[PDB]
RNA sequence: GGCCCCUUAGCUCAGUGGUUAGAGCAGGCGACUCAUAAUCGCUUGGUCGCUGGUUCAAGUCCAGCAGGGGCCACCA
RNA sequence: CGGCCCCCUGGACGAAGACUGACGCUCAGGUGCGAAAGCGUGGGGAGCAAACAGGAUUAGAUACCCUGGUAGUCCACGCCGUAAACGAUGUCGACUUGGAGGUUGUGCCGGCGUGGCUUCCGGAGCUAACGCGUUAAGUCGACCGCCUGGGGAGUAC
C-alpha cells in the first residue's frame, strides 16, 4: 500500500507436531473455515505417504517441498514508457507459500476417490520429481532465463 | 596448422548490433562472432548481455590458434561498449591496449534529416 | 586514447583509466552531435538559449 | 526407343545398413500490459507410394510398376 | 562573412600638430546593391535530397517511419528583385540620477586617468498595459515615408 503500515500475524503451531508449516499447510488446504474437515486429510495423507515410503513422517513432506520451491520469477519492469519482463528474486516465505500453493491446486485435479489419496501421490512425486509442480517450477525457470537480457 | 599467440580485436559497436573479429596484427582476420547470429533478436539485441555472449563465443572460437596476448580498440557509441572487455578478460586473455578509434569528420560530408517522430 | 597497460596492475585500473580518457575526450559527444543535421539558425537559437539559461 | 532423379507427419524440406524418424511451417494453452498489437514459454503430430529382393543387421542397398520428373534421339 | 599561405582593395579607431573657412542636414522623381528558392547557355557531381517507386502504420494514409532515388545543392557569365528582408523601433543634432561585466586604443606613477564599440539590471519621466529607461518608447529641433472599422482585396481592369 502507499503506507507501508501492515505487519505480521501470530500463528499457532498444530497441536500433535508444533510445527508452523503444517499449520499455514492446513489454512491453504482450508475451505468455508471448516478446519476441522482440513486437518484430518492433512493427517491421513502424512501418515499414508509415511507409510509409504518409510523414510519418516515429516521428513518426506520437507522434502517435497524443498523439491519445489523455486528462486526466480517473472515482473514487469519500464524504464523509457515500454513494459518488459523481468526477472527477480524470491523470498523464502513467498517461496514455501508458492510451494505450498502449487501442490494443493496439482492435487485437486485428479481422478482418486479421496482427497487424501491424491495428497499422497503429489507429495511422492514431488520428492521423486514427476508431479505437475515440478513441471510448473521448471516452466518458470526456463521463462525466467529465457528474458535474461532485461536484467538491470 | 599455425600458432600466432599475439592478437587484435576489433570491436564494431552501434546501437543496432555489435561485432567482434579477432585477427592478426597484419589485419588477417581469424574468427568473428555477432551479437544477432547469437540467439538475440529485435530489442534484445541491443543489450551489453549480448555483447558479452558475442564475446566469449567469439573468442571460443579461437582457442585452436594458441592465442595469448590481445589488445582491444573499439569504435561506436553503442550499449555493447563496456560489456565486451569484461568477457574477453573472464577468458583469461592478456590484455596489453585499449584504444578507441571512432571515425571523427574534422568539417566533412552532411548528415541526413533529424527524424520527426 | 592510447592506453597502454603497465606492469603489476589489474585489469580494472587499466579499464577505469581507459574510461576516464574517453569521458575527456569528449568522443560520445561529437558521435551524438553528428548523428543528424542541424539547420543553422537551429543551433544558433539554441546556443543562445542554453547561454541564457545558464545565466 | 536409350540412359538417370526420387518417392517421409496436416504442409515443405533432412536423414551414415546397428543402438536417430529430424526441423521448420498453422493452431491450442499460459506469460506481460488496466486491456489489444508486437514479443516470450510449453505443446496436440509421422503407414519412408504398393510389393519384393539379397541381407544377423535396409527410411538407409537394389529395384517391378505407378506417380511426379530431363536429356539423348526421330526421313513408316 | 570561419582550415593555411600570397597578391589587389574599401572602411573604423587613438595620439600631439598644421592647413581650408559653413564647403552642412534631409530628400519626391532617379540610380545602385540586395538571403533562399526559380530561369538561360556551357561544365562538374562524393554526401544530402522536392518529384517518383516499393515496405509498413491506419477505418482510410496521395503523410509522419524505413529502403531507394531525379532536378537541385557546386563552377563561369547573364536574368529574377522577393522574406517573421525583425530591434515587428526612418535619418541627423542637442540636453537629462546609477550598479555589474566584455572587447579594443592611449597618458602619468599593480595604482591613478582618458577614448570607441558592446551585454544585463535599474531611478525620474513616459505608456492602455506589457514594458522602455544616456545604445530611450525621457525633454526639444529639421526633413522624408505611411494610417483612418472588419470582409470583398494587395484582388479585377
Ligand atoms: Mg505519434
Ligand atoms: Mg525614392
Ligand atoms: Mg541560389
Ligand atoms: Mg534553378
Ligand atoms: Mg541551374
Ligand atoms: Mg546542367
Ligand atoms: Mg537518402
Ligand atoms: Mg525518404
Ligand atoms: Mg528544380
Ligand atoms: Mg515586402
Ligand atoms: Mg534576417
Ligand atoms: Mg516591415
Ligand atoms: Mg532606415
Ligand atoms: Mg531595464
Ligand atoms: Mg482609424
Ligand atoms: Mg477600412
Ligand atoms: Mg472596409
Ligand atoms: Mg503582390
Ligand atoms: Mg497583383
Amino acid at each position: 500500500p502507499r503506507r507501508r503500515v501492515i505487519g505480521q500475524r501470530k500463528i499457532l503451531p498444530d497441536p500433535k507436531f508444533g510445527s508452523e508449516l503444517l499449520a499455514k499447510f492446513v489454512n491453504i488446504l482450508m475451505v468455508d473455515g471448516k478446519k476441522s474437515t482440513a486437518e484430518s486429510i492433512v493427517y491421513s495423507a502424512l501418515e499414508t505417504l509415511a507409510q509409504r515410503s518409510g523414510k519418516s513422517e515429516l521428513e518426506a513432506f520437507e522434502v517435497a517441498l524443498e523439491n519445489v520451491r523455486p528462486t526466480v520469477e517473472v515482473k514487469s519492469r519500464r524504464v523509457g514508457g515500454s513494459t518488459y519482463q523481468v526477472p527477480v528474486e524470491v523470498r523464502p516465505v513467498r517461496r514455501n507459500a508458492l510451494a505450498m500453493r502449487w501442490i494443493v491446486e496439482a492435487a485437486r485435479k485428479r481422478g482418486d476417490k479421496s482427497m487424501a489419496l491424491r495428497l499422497a501421490n503429489e507429495l511422492s512425486d514431488a520428492a521423486e520429481n514427476k508431479g505437475t509442480a515440478v513441471k510448473k517450477r521448471e516452466d518458470v525457470h526456463r521463462m525466467a532465463e529465457a528474458n535474461k537480457a532485461f536484467a538491470h | 596448422r599455425k600458432q600466432v599467440s599475439d592478437g587484435v580485436a576489433h570491436i564494431h559497436a552501434s546501437f543496432n548490433n555489435t561485432i567482434v573479429t579477432i585477427t592478426d596484427r597484419q589485419g588477417n582476420a581469424l574468427g568473428w562472432a555477432t551479437a544477432g547470429g547469437s540467439g538475440f533478436r529485435g530489442s534484445r539485441k541491443s543489450t551489453p548481455f549480448a555483447a558479452q555472449v558475442a564475446a566469449e563465443r567469439c573468442a571460443d572460437a579461437v582457442k585452436e590458434y594458441g592465442i595469448k596476448n590481445l589488445e582491444v580498440m573499439v569504435k561506436g557509441p553503442g550499449p555493447g561498449r563496456e560489456s565486451t572487455i569484461r568477457a574477453l578478460n573472464a577468458a583469461g586473455f592478456r590484455i596489453t591496449n585499449i584504444t578507441d578509434v571512432t571515425p571523427i569528420p574534422h568539417x566533412g560530408c552532411r548528415p541526413p534529416k533529424k527524424r520527426r517522430v | 586514447p592510447v592506453i597502454k597497460v603497465r606492469e603489476n596492475e589489474p585489469f580494472d585500473v587499466a579499464l577505469r583509466r581507459f574510461k576516464r580518457s574517453c569521458e575527456k575526450a569528449g568522443v560520445l559527444a561529437e558521435v551524438r552531435r553528428r548523428e543528424f543535421y542541424e539547420k543553422p539558425t537551429t543551433e544558433r537559437k539554441r546556443a543562445k538559449a542554453s547561454a541564457v539559461k545558464r545565466h
